[PDB]
RNA sequence: GGGAUGGCUUGUGGCGGCCAAGCGUUCAUAGCGACGUCGCUUUGAUCCUUCGAUGUCGGCUCUUCCUAUCAUACCGAAGCAGAAUUCGGUAAGCGUUGGAUUGUACCCACUAAUAGGGAACGAGCUGGGUUUAGACCGUCGUGAGACAGGUUAGUUUUACCCUACUGAUGAACUCGUCGCAAUGGUAAUUCAGCUUAGUACGAGAGGAACCGCUGAUUCAGAUAAUUGGUUUUUGCGGUUGUCCGACCGGGCAGUGCCGCGAAGCUACCAUCUGCUGGAUAAUGGCUGAACGCCUCUAAGUCAGAAUCCAUGCCAG
RNA sequence: ACGAGAUUCCCACUGUCCCUAUCUACUAUCUAGCGAAACCACAGCCAAGGGAACGGGCUUGGCAAAAUCAGCGGGGAAAGA
RNA sequence: UGGAAGUCGGAAUCCGCUAAGGACUGUGUAACAACUCACCUGCCGAAUGUACUAGCCCUGAAAAUGGAUGGCGCUCAAGCGU
């Protein structure tokens, strides 16, 4: 019997993933993303535009 | 095929046999009077004729009390055409042919007087009477004797005289492509308890034994076949299982044990001249 | 072909090696002592076992003397161990019984006494054609 | 299919379109493959390959020598009836290795206690037990000569006729290591044996058939499984 | 089936050859259980007169 | 000398050590890989295992033996109250691995998620996130804007913080469960905007998972305590009256080294292990608001997923629930992590459509053969207490 | 070694047709194609080599029962294997003939 | 009182005679000798030639390693049409079974296959070698007794110590929540059926394979909806003897006994699940020198095994 | 006939086994009290080498983090050995 | 020899034209045919071929816990010869 880690079995699984299960997963993911988007939609220093510093070691201390 | 029918052909047994042959000067080949050509080891005869011709082979026809006297005399004639033969009933209390066998061994000792002693080894099938012949010649139960095969498993020296030694040997069965398990069981190679489906050999017993002998022995008559014979014997003797079922297997084992132990009279007739 | 029925779903194996089951056909045998199961794998100390519809190697312990010296292929048609089918039904028969067939699946006998299993009837077409009741 | 069907298929359809080219390329790569096998094979496969290549090289150079020379004895002259022909009455092997008594005999222990009795000696080398031999009773046999180590014939070769015949043995005349070994009939290297030479047609000056002649064992029977001898003619 | 996947992939339509009075009842889900009872046990052509 | 009869190993070396899990909630070791051209979506959720029940499925599996037939299958019910997103964690890539850079929390956090930060909530002053809630007010959330822009600029992996609404469950636990759920798809700015729009909002299970999809269940198994080798590793029992025990291994060693190896079966802890089981099909995502969410299009009985007398040792499922084909690791009342499959599926079983015809709602407290109280009353009739 | 030799020799013997059991048309067709004397001599030499290999193995196993050192055991094993190799090498022509026959 | 050969070994015989590349040898022309060869060691037979335990091996449970590969994966060759194979190569990832026979190691069947060894054989348990004291027979001895031997019955009985292993806590850095992943382990395996297809192939008998689909064997990890099992639920009922005067309600017979029995635990006796990228070995090549032909190799490079390394997975 | 003598088989019978699962009591466990002994040069992680086919200490490496609890029988230790 | 034309076999293997060509080195045919090799000529352009000797390197046989030029590591050496 061909192994699970066999090159031809892997190629067959890759073709299955590309051609058959791929569109189904894409359509399901698009529907779920739309449903979650429904719930989701339903100076620089003083304004946060300039990302400043927050308010052993890599080098030898010297 | 079961290994119980392969019993008697072991390498240990045949190493014992060739040890006895190499140690012995005179080979007493013991034959059953009920089947003399059936119990004859032409394998060993060929080996002795080819490789060790100096050793003297003597036929001893034992168990002549289980055959008619005229048939026994005819078998003695047929065997004495080939080799020097003796007739024997191997019993400690009531032996027959013991004096003749002693005289024959004395003659062989006179021939081999130059050696300090001679060794006489006994060969044959299981349950032909080798250890019983040794006991009858000795006058004392010096070798273990039982009606089931294979009691003698090793070689044993017993001194008959200061110049004659007797060697016991385990029973040997030469391999043959024509021998059947039924033939081996009827010759007495195997034990009856260890074999499977015992009632297939009962028709062979009914062929070898006259019907009136069965009727007189078991006090039953009117059976049409071996199955009905065993069923009637079981119902008469009370060999019943749970649920009133007759014990045909146990009854067949009883009849086979009787057949090999000589409670049922049978013999092989000698060929006509 | 080594006599392994293909397409059989997993069921509880109730008849191991050494079991004596009834002979459901008219071939002359009345019981079958199982000595091997066709398609049995390799496992330490595990006895081979068979279920309904499984092909086994058997010997006859009671019946006609002609069948007593050979090793016959058999198909198990009834078992007493409860087993589940795909519809969730747990079921069992009142006895363990099988039939004698050739290695290709055709029966030696000509009729079957009592019902047969659905698995045996589906897997061996001659059992379905020679059965009177199918359960 | 019947008869020469693959040949008929090759006649009616041919072969693969690249078959000749791939055969030529494989025959061209054969030298690189042979060198790669000579430099990269390992173990017993490598040893067998090297021996086989050595045999091929010897056969090849012999072929070259024969094709190159396609177009091309005693010291003293003697007549044709004196050709192929050859005091001190020495045997071919006047001296062998002496054999100790442990190398001859091992100790057979007997008894039933933890301390056994070791008076029985078994002969380890092959023996000739003699004619009409019957084993002694077990209580009185000291020197065990086992049945599987008994030999009755020997491959005896004639030095002048250059032929080897399997001859029966009559007796053991001298085992050089020990007279006890001769008495036991032990067949070792350099042992003088007596053989039946009736099959060689040896005759005396008047017509009597000579059927007994000395020969000497030239091999090691305990290591070779056979007795090889040279006639003392 | 060879145009639509092959053997073991094509799903057969067992309700395609149904003969009914009204064609759009072909793919209806027939009820079987209602309040712990069997609908097919209560199916009767004279059920109106019986009621 | 060698072993005379070959036999494989008892147990697997891939699940060592056989110790108790480091924490009760299952850990998502790996998330599905991110494809930026995909839409933004969540990849995990949590629930609580209620129990199991029985279904009848109208199977459409071409080439199978039970094709166009009815099959009885076991399913597991997971109660899934809606989850609340209360945070956003940013991850950067370093040569030492993924590193958490910043974490932005919501302005208002519930007492459920606040109980997780305390071991004694009843004695506490409940001061958690009180000074953090003021940075939404001071300088118009300038610090929050800075951290969000830091996630947008420097991070490659964005995860939301989501906690369960445990008050909706029959559990006596008031302390909620909180986890990081990775956002997959889109760009990093899209993920940050997606989380910012999802702060303080309830997220239901039907917007993360969809019916007839295979998912993975991550949980901690049933604990068994200290268990000997016979049940811990499946070893053969020694014969009767074996000296110093028969439920043991006769030889823990006969060969060099002069040690006990790590491959020898020894007595110890069994169960309470962290397990991730894969390829579990979702059969039904039932709604809590529906009063007939355990009613199929064939079985017209109006009934809910709760059996009569409730689930044993759990209670009643009154929220959205997930029906999963088969069995999942864990016990009743236990937190369950449902995760998207890491790879595109390679089986037709993941492409099958499940059509249920009947769901068992009989009592699991005995041999219940009625699916509702009305059926039991109709079968029995009138009792003594009804007249009383 | 002797088991391998006996298995291969028995496979050679038991697979080739036996002329004494064939139909007279098949037997005489094999006689026309092949000298039946040569066919029977080749198969008889195969059987003779098989039985000689078995006899040599039996004798050398019996000698190895009494061999007293690893050197003597090694020499006996090499002697038995060399005798078997000599017996097989003396079958150079019948093996080629029987392969062509096959 | 004293003790308790080893960088061995493996696949190809010995003896005797020829032949011969070569080594030696030119004041002696001898002597060794690779590759070979020749003699000794039944027309498919016979089954009427089994040839000496002083040296001891087996078995249960369980783990790991080696390759000297039985099967599975890939490849080369063969009258290899197909099917089934045979020989050889890379490969230890993964398996390699159930029984009979003790008057003393081979048979039978299933299976893909029933491969070979090491870690002992240079104080775990249990059957023989094997042997304290009892007893019998056989041989030997005048005898006590011994043995060529055969038979029967027969006393060693830790763990709480250190280390190793399997699990479980834990000080110091305020407590807690959410994480990363260095390193260690790592897992799947084989067969069958449907379609291809009664097609390629074939005189006929027969009879494949790739893609696709569905199950099953062994292994592993879980789980209790269902079905069996389990009952101190002493939950309910029945029943024997005795005792509380009888009924009721109870005690005792260490759980009196029996029937059913939820819950819990459980079972291939039940159910569920077991996943993908890169680099390679043998080989098959491309371009192209060495070497004016040629060449898969030298520079460069493509593919390719169940192999290797990682992800998935477990610990942290 | 008799036998706690040795052996083989048949029926019945069953967890001897396939193949293990579950329950009860007393332990083991924890606590209060009480409380030894065997044994002990010093000590206790491995790999290779250490001619006297011995190594726990030496050489060269792997490495190596307090204090502990329940089991466990590989090693050490342990048999009036 | 049914067929055998150099090429299934056995034995001989010569002469002529020659620049050179075997009573033929292989492929091929039922046999022929055809191709090819040995050999020769034309183009080219200057060094090659064979067999040995001496160095270094590969193979020249290996089992079974994980390990050893002492360890790292070393390639116009941190290897070898002076
Ligand atoms: N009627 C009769 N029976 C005899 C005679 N001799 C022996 N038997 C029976 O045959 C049986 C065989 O006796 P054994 O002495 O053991 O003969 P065996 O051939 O040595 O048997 P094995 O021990 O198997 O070798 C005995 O039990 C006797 O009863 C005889 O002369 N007459
Ligand atoms: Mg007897
Ligand atoms: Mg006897």
């Amino acid at each position: 019997a061909k192994s699970a880690r066999a090159s031809r079995i892997k190629e067959n699984h890759q073709r299955f993933k590309k051609n058959i299960a791929g569109p189904v997963e894409a359509a399901r993911l698009e529907r779920l993303s739309a449903k979650l988007m429904a719930i989701a939609q339903a100076s620089g220093v003083k304004s946060g535009k300039s990302i400043g510093r927050k308010d052993s070691s890599i080098v030898f201390p010297m | 095929k079961e290994a119980i029918f392969n019993k008697g052909t072991s390498k240990r047994i045949w190493n014992e046999l060739y040890k006895v042959i190499d140690s012995s000067d005179v080979i007493l080949h013991v034959l059953d009077a009920r089947d003399p050509l059936g119990t004859r080891c032409r394998h060993v005869e060929k080996y002795l004729a080819a490789e060790a011709p100096h050793k003297h082979l003597v036929f001893v026809l034992n168990k002549i009390d289980l055959v008619p006297s005229s048939q026994a005399a005819a078998w003695i004639r047929i065997l004495q055409k080939d080799h020097p033969t003796c007739a024997m009933r191997a019993s400690i209390t009531n032996p027959f042919g013991r004096g003749s066998l002693i005289d024959l061994l004395r003659q062989f000792s006179v021939l081999h007087k130059d050696r300090k002693q001679i060794s006489v080894g006994l060969i044959g099938y299981p349950n032909v009477g080798k250890s019983s012949i040794i006991n009858a010649l000795r006058g004392k139960a010096v070798a273990k004797v039982a009606p089931i095969p294979g009691e003698t498993k090793v070689w044993q020296y017993v001194t008959l005289m200061k110049r004659i030694y007797l060697i016991d040997c385990p029973g040997i069965v030469p391999p043959n492509q024509h021998d059947t398990p039924e033939d081996l069981l009827l010759r007495g190679v195997v034990r009856v308890e260890n074999v499977e489906h015992p009632e297939q050999y009962i028709p062979a017993v009914l062929r070898k034994v006259k019907q009136h002998h069965m009727e007189r022995t078991y006090e039953l008559r009117g059976w049409k076949d071996h199955i009905e014979f065993l069923e009637m014997l079981a119902r008469k003797s009370g060999r019943l299982l749970k649920g009133g079922e007759p014990d045909v297997d146990g009854v067949a084992k009883q009849v086979l044990n009787d057949f090999m132990r000589g409670k049922i009279p049978w013999f092989t007739p000698a060929p006509e001249p | 072909k080594r006599g392994a029925p293909g397409g059989k779903l997993k069921m509880t194996l109730g008849l191991p090696v050494g079991a004596i089951m009834n002979c459901a056909d008219n071939s002359g045998a009345r019981n079958l002592y199982i000595i091997a199961v066709k398609g049995a794998g390799a496992r330490l100390n595990r006895l081979p076992a068979g279920g309904v519809g499984d092909m086994v190697m058997a010997t006859v312990k009671k019946g006609k003397p002609e069948l007593r010296k050979k090793v016959h292929p058999a198909v198990i048609v009834r078992q007493a161990k409860p087993w589940k089918r795909f519809d969730g039904v747990f079921l069992y028969f009142e006895d363990n019984a099988g039939v004698i067939v050739n290695p290709k699946g055709e029966m030696k006998g000509s009729a079957i006494t009592g019902p047969v299993g659905k698995e045996a009837a589906e897997l061996w077409p001659r059992i379905a054609s020679n059965a009177g009741v199918v359960m | 299919p019947q008869n020469e069907y693959i040949e008929r298929h090759r006649k009616l359809h041919g072969r693969r379109l690249d078959a000749e080219e791939r055969a030529r390329k494989k025959a061209a790569r054969e030298g690189h493959k042979n060198s790669e096998n000579a430099q990269n094979l390992r173990g017993l496969r490598a040893k067998l390959y090297a021996k086989q290549r050595h045999a091929q090289k010897i056969q090849m150079r012999k072929a070259i020598k024969q094709h190159e020379e396609r177009n091309v004895e005693p010291s003293d002259p003697i007549p044709s009836y004196l050709l192929d022909r050859a005091a001190r009455f020495s045997v071919p092997i006047p001296k062998v290795r002496g054999i100790s008594e442990e190398e001859m005999f091992k100790v057979v222990k007997t008894g039933k206690k933890t301390h056994k009795k070791g008076w029985k000696r078994i002969v380890t080398k092959p023996t000739f037990v003699g004619p009409d031999f019957t084993r002694r009773p077990v209580k009185y046999e000291r020197f065990i000569r086992p049945m599987g180590l008994r030999y009755k014939k020997a491959n005896v070769t004639h030095p002048t006729l250059n032929v080897t015949v399997q001859l029966p043995i009559l007796s053991v005349k001298k085992n050089p290591s020990n007279p006890l070994y001769t008495q036991l009939g032990v067949l070792t290297k350099g042992t003088i044996i007596e053989v039946n030479v009736s099959d060689l047609g040896i005759v005396t000056a008047s017509g009597k058939i000579a059927w007994g002649r000395y020969a000497q064992i030239t091999n090691n029977p305990e290591n070779d499984g056979c007795v090889n001898a040279v006639l003392l003619v | 089936e060879e145009a639509n996947g092959g053997a073991g992939v094509f799903n057969v339509d067992l309700r395609k050859d149904w003969i009914l009075e009204n064609p759009e009842w072909k793919y209806d889900k027939i009820p079987e259980i209602f309040d712990g009872k069997n609908v097919y046990d209560y199916i009767d052509p004279d059920i109106d007169a019986k009621l | 000398s060698h072993r005379k009869y070959e036999a494989p190993r008892h147990g697997s070396l891939a699940f060592l050590p056989r110790k108790r899990a480091a924490r009760h909630r299952g850990r998502v070791k790996s998330f599905p890989k991110d494809d930026p051209k995909k839409p933004v979506h969540l990849t995990a959720a949590m629930g609580y295992k209620a129990g199991m029940t029985t279904i009848v499925r109208d199977l459409d599996r071409p080439g199978a033996k039970a094709h166009k037939k009815e099959v009885v299958e076991a399913v597991t019910i997971i109660d899934c109250p809606p989850m609340v997103v209360v945070g956003l964690v940013g991850y950067i890539e370093t040569p030492r691995g993924l590193r958490s850079l910043t974490t932005v929390w919501a302005e208002h956090l519930s007492d459920e998620v606040k109980r997780r930060f305390y071991k004694n909530w009843y004695k506490s002053k409940k001061k958690a996130f009180t000074k953090y809630a003021k940075k939404y007010a001071e300088n118009n959330g300038a610090s929050i804007t800075r951290e969000l822009e830091r996630i947008k600029k420097y991070c490659t992996v964005v995860r939301v913080l989501a906690h369960t609404q445990i008050r909706k469950t029959p559990l006596k636990q008031k302390k909620a469960h909180l986890m990081e759920i990775q956002i997959n798809g889109g760009s990093v700015a899209d993920k940050v905007e997606f989380g910012r729009s999802l702060f303080e909002k309830p997220v239901t299970i039907d917007t993360i998972f969809e019916k007839d999809e295979m998912i993975d269940v991550i949980a901690v198994t049933k604990g068994h305590g200290f268990v000997g080798v016979t049940a811990r590793w499946g070893t053969k029992k020694l014969p009767r009256k074996t000296h110093k025990g028969l439920r043991k291994v006769a030889c823990i060693g006969a060969w060099h080294p002069s040690h006990v190896q790590w491959t020898v079966a020894r007595a110890g802890q069994m169960g309470y292990h962290h397990r991730t089981s894969v390829n579990h099909k979702i059969y039904r995502i039932g709604k809590g608001d529906d009063e007939a969410n355990a009613s199929t299009e064939t079985d017209l009985t109006k009934k809910k997923i709760t059996p009569m007398g409730g689930f044993v040792r759990y209670g009643e499922v009154n929220n959205d629930y997930v029906m999963i084909k088969g069995s999942v690791p864990g016990v009743k009342k236990r937190i369950m992590t449902l995760r998207k499959s890491l790879f595109t599926h390679t089986s037709r079983k993941a492409l099958e459509k499940v059509e249920l015809k009947w769901i068992d709602t009989s009592s699991e407290f005995g041999h219940g053969a009625f699916q509702t109280a009305a059926e039991k009353k109709q079968f029995m009739g009138t009792l003594k207490k009804d007249l009383q | 070694t002797q088991e391998t030799c006996s298995e291969k020799f028995g496979a050679i013997i038991s697979s080739f047709p036996v002329l004494s059991d064939q139909h007279p048309f098949h037997r005489d067709l094999m006689n026309i194609l092949y000298d039946a004397d040569h066919f029977k001599v080749a198969l008889g030499q195969i059987s003779t080599a098989k039985n000689l290999i078995e006899t040599i193995s039996r004798d050398y196993v019996r000698l190895l029962k009494y061999a007293q050192s690893l050197y003597q055991c090694k020499q006996l094993k090499r002697a038995a294997l060399g005798r078997m190799a000599t017996l097989i090498k003396r079958l150079k022509d019948p093996l080629i003939y029987l392969d062509q026959v096959r």
